[PDB]
């Protein structure tokens, strides 16, 4: 499939709409869609792309940079999260850990 | 975090950035021979000083020094146990790591770039005090049925986790030091490697080769001294491409569990081979795939 992937940003005020097809992760998407999006390691191994689901869900599969208990919140990886629905999300939510 | 430790059964998590526990090490030799491709080294920790709890799968976090490159305190950077539980030393007290050393010339003035973690490790002094934050894994748990069949695909130092794995398995020692876990099943590692003496823990992978015919297949790609049959360098993706019946056959099986690690882009060429294979008995691979991670039995840590 191909989901909408509404970037919510917690600060300017952003709520950009975007659209993900089903093997693309949520950074490349919207990255390319004319949204420059925080980003580093590209590995899913660091934190730089860190993201706290809103109402949504993505596949965590390839990984391992992972806490199970800071995944059990919402927290995702754009780089690295394949659309399981359509997913909202806000970015920028890498000093949420640590 | 510290105290941070009630739930579960998986020490994951009992040390956190917020409560650095410094370990100190023990040891540090090569991994590369001469000829071979970059350095690659084991790295041995001491644990005493601390609580530290892990097994065989879990990442360790190590925390570098340093409060002025970037103007912020240094960030995480996590590594794969390439040991037991018990450390390296068969006991409970260590714990051995396989850091590759990161340099690449600058993307604009082409400079070769160090880093900051690893060239910290690979130069790293006996006795030299290391924060290590507690183990942050779940997805490449090995599974407690002897009977099970363990699928290894790793490339580099992707082949932490399956040392962890294979030695607990088939190390003597350890062997003693978990009555309760006697390997009796078959497990089958496929490494993929630039050349022989880059070929990581080479002669006791193969010391557990001429000791368990039956438990372990050990096969090799040397891109670099290796050909496929139609004239091409032997990557993993070409291992498993020329043993796609026979690994497909396997992963078919009821309790066959498989594990994926080494650096990001070796999945590709994989699901294609086991797509292929497949499909010939009718099946999308990326369907029966994307329901064997439902079922924990495919396990995938590429970084
Ligand atoms: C779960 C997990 C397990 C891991 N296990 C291991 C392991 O066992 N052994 C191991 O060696 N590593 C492993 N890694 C990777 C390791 O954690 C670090 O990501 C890696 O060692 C980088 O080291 P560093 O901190 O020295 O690099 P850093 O200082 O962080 O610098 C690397 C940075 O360089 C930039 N960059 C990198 N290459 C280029 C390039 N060619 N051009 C432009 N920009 C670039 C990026 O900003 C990148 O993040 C693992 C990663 C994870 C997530
Ligand atoms: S940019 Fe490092 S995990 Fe996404």
């Amino acid at each position: 499939a191909t989901f909408k992937v509404t970037l919510i940003n917690e600060a300017e005020g952003t709520k950009h709409e975007i659209e993900v097809p089903d093997d693309e992760y949520i950074l490349d998407a919207a990255e390319e869609q004319g949204y420059d999006l925080p980003f580093s390691c590209r590995a899913g191994a660091c934190s730089t792309c860190a993201g706290k689901l809103v109402s949504g869900t993505v596949d965590q599969s390839d990984q391992s940079f992972l806490d199970d208990d800071q995944i059990e919140a919402g927290y995702v990886l754009t780089c690295v999260a394949y659309p399981t629905s359509d997913v909202v999300i806000q970015t920028h939510k890498e000093e949420d850990l640590y | 975090t510290q105290a941070k430790a009630k739930h579960a059964d998986v020490p994951v998590n009992l040390y956190r950035p917020n409560a650095p526990f410094i370990g100190k090490v023990i040891s540090n030799e090569p991994l590369v021979k001469e000829g071979g491709i970059g350095i690659v080294q084991h790295i041995k920790f001491d644990l005493t000083g601390g609580n530290l709890k892990y097994i065989e799968g879990q990442s360790i976090g190590i925390i570098p020094p340093g409060v002025d490159k970037n103007g912020k305190p240094e960030k995480l950077r996590l590594y794969s146990i390439a040991s037991t539980r018990h450390g390296d030393d068969v006991d409970d007290k260590t714990i051995s790591l396989c850091v590759r050393q990161l340099e690449y010339k600058h993307p604009e003035s082409g400079e070769t770039v160090y880093g900051v973690c690893s060239t910290y490790l690979t130069h790293i002094e006996p006795g030299s005090e290391v924060k290590i934050t507690g183990p942050v894994g779940k997805e490449m748990l090995l599974p407690d049925d002897p009977e099970a069949n363990v699928i290894m695909l790793a490339t580099g130092t992707g082949i932490a986790p399956m040392r962890t794995y294979l030695w607990r398995m088939f190390k003597d020692a350890e062997r003693a030091a978990n009555p309760e876990y006697q390997f009796k099943g078959f497990s089958w590692l496929v490494f993929g490697v630039p050349t022989t003496p880059n070929i990581l823990y080479k002669e006791e992978l193969e010391e557990i080769q001429q000791k368990y015919p039956d438990n372990f297949r050990l096969t090799y790609a040397i891109s670099r001294e290796q050909k496929n049959p139609q004239g091409g360098r032997m990557y993993i993706q070409d291992r498993v491409a020329e043993h796609a019946d026979e690994l497909w056959q396997l992963i078919k099986n009821q309790k066959t569990h498989t594990y994926i690690c080494g650096l990001r882009g070796m999945e590709e060429g994989i699901d294609a081979a086991l797509s292929a294979a497949a499909a010939k008995e009718g099946v999308t691979w990326s369907d029966y795939q994307k329901d064997l991670k439902k079922a924990g039995r495919w396990h995938v840590e590429t970084y």
